[PDB]
This record gives C-alpha cells, sequence and structure tokens, in this order.
C-alpha cells in the first residue's frame, strides 16, 4: 500500500480562495512593518509606564470585541485595584478587539495600551493600587 | 613498644632529603610551607617518642608514621618546609595545614577525620575523601577535575574547576564555589548534598532517591534532568530545558528558558517557583506556553 | 476528563461573560511550592475548559494556595476537605 | 493493563495479558503474541496511522505530520494521538545502537525567525520525548530548519499541507 | 565598554566584560567605568553601582 501522511478532512474552495487572499495581506503586512521599522526605530517602551506587582500575575484568556472603558474596568476589578478615568471620552468611541489565551494581566494591559495608540493610554501606580485610564487631549 | 608516659613535649630540628610526596599516618597534626630554601623538618614530640616518630625516605618520598608499633603517643606536631610537592597521603585522624602551596599537579587522599586547610593556588587533578571529615580549600585552579566519593565527607572548594563527571553513593556534602565547564554528568544515589554555581554548556542530572540537587545559581545552556523517588533538583536552565519527574519528586527551575519540556510519571511534579513580584518579570510565549 | 466533560456541557447552558477560577491547597512544604502547584492546577482546569466550547469572554485564574481554608478540620492532604477548585460565574440576564 | 498518558513511562508487557486473555490455547496465544510483536505488523500499524517509513541502503527515515501530532501553532505534544507515538518508541526499540536525527518544518507562511522557532521548539519537544523513554542523551540532536527544502510545491494547499512534517533519520 | 554579569552568589559575583576579560567582585571593591559596589543581590541578578545604574543578565 502507498500512502502519504496528511490525509485531512475534504477542504471548501471558499476556504481556499479566502487563504490565497489572507497569505498575499500577511506578507504585504510583513514587508510594510519591516520597511516602517527600519524608517522609524523606536527608542522607549511601556515597562515604565505599567510595571508589574503582587496579584497582577493572576492569569486572563479573553475575547472581547467592544469598547476598552468597561474591559479595563473588568481588568481593575479582577487585579482588586481602583480605577480612574481622567479626560473626556469622545463622541465617536475607541473600540479595541483583543484574543488572548492564557497570559497575565499586566501583558493584557499592555497590548490594551498598544492597541488604543493616540487616543487613550493606561498607567499603573501599585503604591496606591490605581489603574488609570486617560484620554488624549485631541478633539 | 614503648609508651610517651613521663615525657612531654620538646622541639626537635632534623633534616631530611629531597621528597616528591608525603604520607602521614597517626593522630597529629601538620602544618606545610614553601620556600627556596634546603627542605627540613620540624618534629614537636616526647623525647621518649621521637625515636618512635619515624621519618624514612624511600625513592623521592617520604612515610612519616608510628614505628615500632603504637603502644601510646598523644600529641605530634610535624612542620615542613620543602619545594615540590606531587602526592599526599593523611590517615588517623589528623590535623593538616598548609597555604602559598604552587604546583601543576598533585593528588589528596584524606582518610578517617583529617581536618585540612589549604589556602593556596593548587591545581589538582584528582582528589580522594574517604569518610568522616570536613575540608575546606580556598583556591583551585585546574583545567580537569573527576571527584567520587563513598563515606560522609564534608568538602567546600574555591577556585576555578573545569569539571566533567560526578558519582555519589555515600552521604557526602559538596560545594564547589566556581565552575567552567563543557559537559557535566551528575548522579547521586543514597543521600547528596551538591552545591555548584557557574557556567556550563551541557549538564546530566541523575537523582535516584533522598538526593537533593541544588543547580541554582548555575547556569546551564542545555539541561538533562532525571529525577526518581523522593528527590528534589533545583535547576537554572537558560536555552533548553528536559526534565522527568517520576514518582513523589520535585523538580524546580529559576530561569524562563527559551525552550521547556517537561513530563510527570507518576506523583512528580515541575513547578515555576519565581518572585511574582519582580519588576523585570518575563512572560510566556507562544514558544514557551507548556500545560501541565 | 470525563467530569470535566459533564461540567463543560452544564456551563453551556448558560450566558456569561465572566467567569473565575481559584484553586485552594494544604501545607505541604511552604508557601512558594503550594501558590505555584494551586496557580498551575487552575491553569490546566481553565486550558482545558477554554479548549472547550464555552461561550465566555474572560476567564479569570488565580491560586491561593492555604490562606482561604472552609473547615478546621485540617489532618488530610488532598483528601482534606479544604484542598479544592472553585468555579464562580454569574448567569447574564 | 495500559494507562492512556504513555503508560507512566513503563514499558508495557503487551504479550502477557494476551497469553492470560487466550486461555479460556497457550500456543495460539504465543503464535498470536509473536505475529503482533514483529516488526512488520508493527510498520502496517503505523501505515493505519498516518506515519511514513522509507527505507533505503543502510538509512530509515520516519515521517510524522505536525498537524496531527501536534496541537495548532504550539510546541505542545497531542496526547490524543498516543497509539502512533507508542508505535514510534516500539519501532525505534529494535535499534539499540544507532544515532537519531530529528527535525522540523514547517510551510512558508510566516516570518523567517518565526518559522525557525517553530521547527526548532517542535524537534526539541520530539526529542525530549523520544530521550525520556530510555533512549541515551548521547544519540540524539534536534535541528529545526523552515521553508528551506521543501518536498512538494507551497504555491498550492495539499503540497503545502505536506511541508509541515517531522523526520526521524537512523543509521 | 559595558559589563554583564556571567555567574551570582551570595558575597560576590562574577562578571564578564565586552573585551572578554573576567573580574571577580565583593561587595566592597572598585570597579572601572561604574564605581562603587553597594549592593548585591541574590534572588535577583542585580549589582547597583555608585553611579546610578544596574549591572543585570545579558539578554
Amino acid at each position: 500500500k502507498f500512502k502519504k501522511p496528511p490525509i485531512n478532512n475534504p477542504s471548501d474552495d471558499a476556504t481556499i480562495k479566502l487563504a490565497e487572499a489572507a497569505v498575499s495581506v500577511s506578507d504585504s503586512m510583513l514587508e510594510m512593518a519591516k520597511v516602517e521599522k527600519v524608517i522609524t526605530p523606536p527608542s522607549k517602551d511601556n515597562t515604565l509606564t505599567i510595571p508589574n506587582a503582587y496579584n497582577l500575575q493572576a492569569r486572563a484568556s479573553v475575547d472581547w470585541s467592544g469598547p476598552i472603558e468597561e474591559l479595563t474596568a473588568r481588568i481593575a476589578k479582577a487585579a482588586h485595584f481602583r480605577f480612574r478615568v481622567l479626560g473626556k471620552s469622545p463622541s465617536v468611541p475607541v473600540l479595541i478587539s483583543i484574543s488572548t489565551k492564557d497570559e497575565s494581566l499586566a501583558e493584557i494591559l499592555r497590548d490594551i495600551d498598544y492597541q488604543a495608540g493616540k487616543k487613550a493610554s493606561i498607567h499603573v501606580y501599585p503604591n496606591s493600587q490605581v489603574v488609570e485610564l486617560r484620554y488624549a487631549k485631541i478633539y | 613498644e614503648v609508651k610517651k608516659q613521663g615525657t612531654s613535649s620538646t622541639r626537635q630540628f632534623r633534616q631530611v632529603s629531597s621528597f616528591n610526596q608525603i604520607v602521614v599516618q597517626g593522630r597529629l597534626n601538620v602544618n606545610l610551607h614553601t620556600g627556596y630554601n634546603k627542605p627540613e623538618v620540624m618534629l614537636r614530640g616526647d623525647p621518649r617518642d621521637l625515636v618512635q616518630v619515624r621519618t624514612i625516605v624511600k625513592q623521592n618520598t617520604l612515610y612519616v608514621s608510628l614505628g615500632q608499633g603504637y603502644p601510646d603517643y598523644g600529641a605530634v606536631t610535624v612542620d615542613i618546609k620543602t619545594k615540590f610537592l606531587n602526592r599526599f597521603r593523611y590517615e588517623g585522624a589528623g590535623v593538616v595545614t598548609g597555604n602559598n602551596l604552587r604546583t601543576s599537579y598533585l593528588d589528596l587522599y584524606l582518610a578517617n577525620e583529617g581536618t585540612t586547610r589549604l589556602a593556596g593556588n593548587i591545581g589538582l587533578q584528582k582528589l580522594e575523601a574517604v569518610g568522616n571529615g570536613v575540608t575546606q580549600i580556598n583556591g583551585v585552579s585546574s583545567r580537569n577535575l573527576q571527584i567520587v566519593l563513598k563515606g560522609d565527607p564534608k568538602v567546600l572548594i574555591s577556585g576555578f574547576v573545569n569539571l566533567r563527571q560526578l558519582d555519589m553513593y555515600g552521604k557526602g556534602t559538596l560545594s564547589l564555589y566556581w565552575i567552567k565547564s563543557d559537559t557535566l554528568t551528575i548522579r547521586a544515589k543514597k543521600a547528596a548534598k551538591i552545591q555548584l554555581a557557574g557556567i556550563v554548556n551541557r549538564l546530566d542530572v541523575e537523582l535516584w532517591d533522598f538526593a537533593q540537587f541544588k543547580g541554582k545559581y548555575l547556569r546551564a545552556q542545555r539541561s538533562f534532568v532525571k529525577t526518581h523517588d523522593k528527590s528534589v533538583a533545583e535547576i537554572s536552565a537558560v536555552n533548553h530545558q528536559s526534565s522527568l519527574a517520576t514518582d513523589a519528586s520535585d523538580i524546580y527551575y529559576y530561569n524562563l528558558s527559551k525552550t521547556r519540556a517537561d513530563f510527570m510519571a507518576f506523583n512528580g511534579s515541575v513547578l515555576d517557583m519565581r518572585e511574582w513580584g519582580q519588576s523585570d518579570l518575563k512572560d510566556f510565549d507562544r514558544y514557551n506556553k507548556q500545560f501541565p | 476528563y470525563s467530569l470535566l466533560n459533564e461540567i463543560a456541557a452544564f456551563l453551556k447552558q448558560f450566558r456569561k461573560i465572566a467567569i473565575t477560577v481559584t484553586s485552594y491547597s494544604s501545607k505541604y512544604v511552604s508557601v512558594k511550592r503550594e501558590r505555584a502547584l494551586t496557580l498551575a492546577r487552575s491553569r490546566v482546569v481553565s486550558e482545558y475548559l477554554w479548549s472547550q466550547g464555552v461561550d465566555s469572554r474572560i476567564i479569570f485564574t488565580q491560586g491561593l494556595g492555604s490562606d482561604k481554608p472552609i473547615t478546621s478540620y485540617t489532618l488530610g492532604g488532598d483528601r482534606s476537605p479544604n484542598a479544592r477548585v472553585e468555579i464562580t460565574f454569574r448567569r447574564a440576564v | 493493563c495500559f494507562h492512556p498518558p504513555y503508560n507512566n513511562f513503563q514499558p508495557d508487557r503487551r504479550a502477557v495479558k494476551r497469553v492470560g486473555v487466550d486461555t479460556g490455547g497457550g500456543t495460539v496465544g504465543l503464535v498470536a503474541s509473536i505475529y503482533r510483536d514483529s516488526k512488520r505488523k508493527i510498520i502496517r500499524d503505523l501505515q493505519k496511522q498516518d506515519i511514513q517509513y522509507v527505507e533505503y541502503g543502510d538509512t530509515r527515515t520516519l515521517i510524522i505530520p505536525t498537524d496531527k501530532y501536534f496541537m495548532f501553532s504550539s510546541p505542545r505534544l497531542n496526547e490524543i494521538c498516543y497509539p502512533g507515538l507508542n508505535n514510534v518508541i516500539r519501532l525505534l526499540n529494535f535499534y539499540p545502537q544507532s544515532t537519531i536525527y530529528v527535525a522540523g518544518f514547517t510551510d512558508n507562511v510566516g516570518s523567517r525567525s518565526h518559522k525557525r522557532k517553530l521547527s526548532q521548539a517542535q524537534a526539541e519537544t520530539m526529542m525530549t520525548f523520544l530521550w525520556a523513554n530510555g533512549i541515551a542523551a548521547k544519540r540524539l540532536k534536534a535541528e529545526g530548519y523552515g521553508d528551506k527544502n521543501a518536498i512538494s510545491d507551497n504555491a498550492i494547499i495539499h503540497g503545502s499541507a505536506q511541508n509541515r512534517r517531522i523526520e526521524i533519520q537512523w543509521f | 565598554i559595558i559589563y554583564y554579569i556571567q555567574a551570582v552568589i551570595p558575597g560576590r559575583a562574577w562578571l564578564i566584560g565586552s573585551n572578554g576579560s573576567t573580574l571577580t567582585v565583593r561587595e566592597g571593591s572598585k570597579i572601572p567605568g561604574y564605581g562603587m559596589v553597594k549592593l548585591i543581590d541574590s534572588l535577583q541578578g542585580r549589582i547597583l553601582t555608585s553611579s546610578g545604574q544596574v549591572i543585570k543578565f545579558s539578554q
């Protein structure tokens, strides 16, 4: 008998076409990210703004596709920290999309802070046990 | 066969020929010195037993032991000065002190409670302790060393050691301060205490029962660790970690390696055992996330 | 895994946002070993629960060691009633 | 009996259970044991699962698909497919003197460092699983290549699926 | 030049430099380019200097 190892479930041509589009999207993003990193080298990291402490090492798996404030409040309530909001919330809402699996709350907050970008910022004060969300001075 | 009664400890100076190996037996004390003068030996002892204290030389050796049997002698002090040393043998519940010794290669053989101090720069390739003795060596610079123990020694070595293999079957405790090796193979059988620190390219650890390996502060690029029943290993792997715990044994790591692989058989357990409050703690990646 | 499948089949019947998994154990050697053991146990349990198809948004995991016992009878090991895993949630609407 | 998670890394006593259950014949049980313990029966069992065996000259090679023997985008070993791993250990037990080379290969999707790290992690995981079953550490070496030397075309779906593999070679 | 710690013990530490030269450092000792050592940490790989910087492990 002659056989070759990978014999999976039968495939659909719609999924085949979506995969063929997604590979080209992926390596276009890879080339653009490489060019962007070469032109602009970053020099600072948000570890200074968001440090870790005890009871920030409890872990979480999250799949969230909504606004930032409710998710940040849930993370702060699970981390047993007070929650503070600074600035005016914009009329067009700040939307985030997180889909992770089994990582620490400090890493969750850092990914949320990086995905927020120029609209909002996350700060953590462990001596006062405060998680702070501040909105940008725009509009 | 005469005793030592009626005679107190008196000073004696004697002359000896050239020797390159010392074999000392008896409940006595040895002091070692090093100079560029002639060799000599001083024998502080009772004048009834100064004849019984034997200083004989046979083929570039020195045999300081009991003469005409051992009826009784209590206190003997042997101070020694020479140029070249290549072998040292000590037996019989005694004290050895030496410092500032320069050599290329020599061998220690301590037996039956030799309380020993060496405070020099001795490059030694072999060393043996028989049992129930302590040893404190400050400064060893050798390109090779092989240590095997069979009794109950309590031995600590300072310096720079390129160790290659280690086997223990007795009740020994051994601690080395700094090592720089390439491949270490450690086997512990009955009840062993090993304390190492330094740089090791590849490490293999086998623990059978009631054995504790504290390989913390010993950073290994490649680690293979196997623990059987009621043994404890504490490792510090850096690049690749491979561990197996069989039954009621504990393996602990203290660094997040680039590749981790752990296995459990009956009741063994591999635990993280980190601080949780360190300001520069590192999280798992896509390539490290293994769920026990 | 059959008991975990039964727990997952019970959990699929509700609508929820966040689940919390908390682990408690007993005193064996020290506090670091038991906190690490409870965190690893909660991680493995929530990993299998998230692998199965529960329709939740967030799952939180913590291991408290032996800080909060529910029974003053502490003679057993893992057979003690205060060595346990707890799954808490709130039914939404 | 048999414990499904790797039988606690113990050598299984497969023959005595069969010759104890086939008595109520001893000769019939011995014939069945010497048939099912043969090398060709192990090769055909590995043919029943999705593992390929190639022999050419004095070198033997096993091809194992990561899509079924690993969890998705992880160096974790899939515990459901344990009969294939046990048959791999049973086949490798017949050559107690040779040296083992294990290599990891992925497809073209992703970054170069990501492909290299995933292949290296899968190769180390498979080497550790080989080491934990009795094989000494001095006979093992693991290496992870990316999309360097593929065996099929990466511009087609089935050919790209055939490229993600683990190679085990011995003499 | 810059220094990284190679191995650590309670009491003293082993350092390696950019040029490949080894060094042994005490609690109270002087090293070039950093100043005076005031603290040696064993649980974490940190050596605090008088200039206001920390020698840590390599990355």
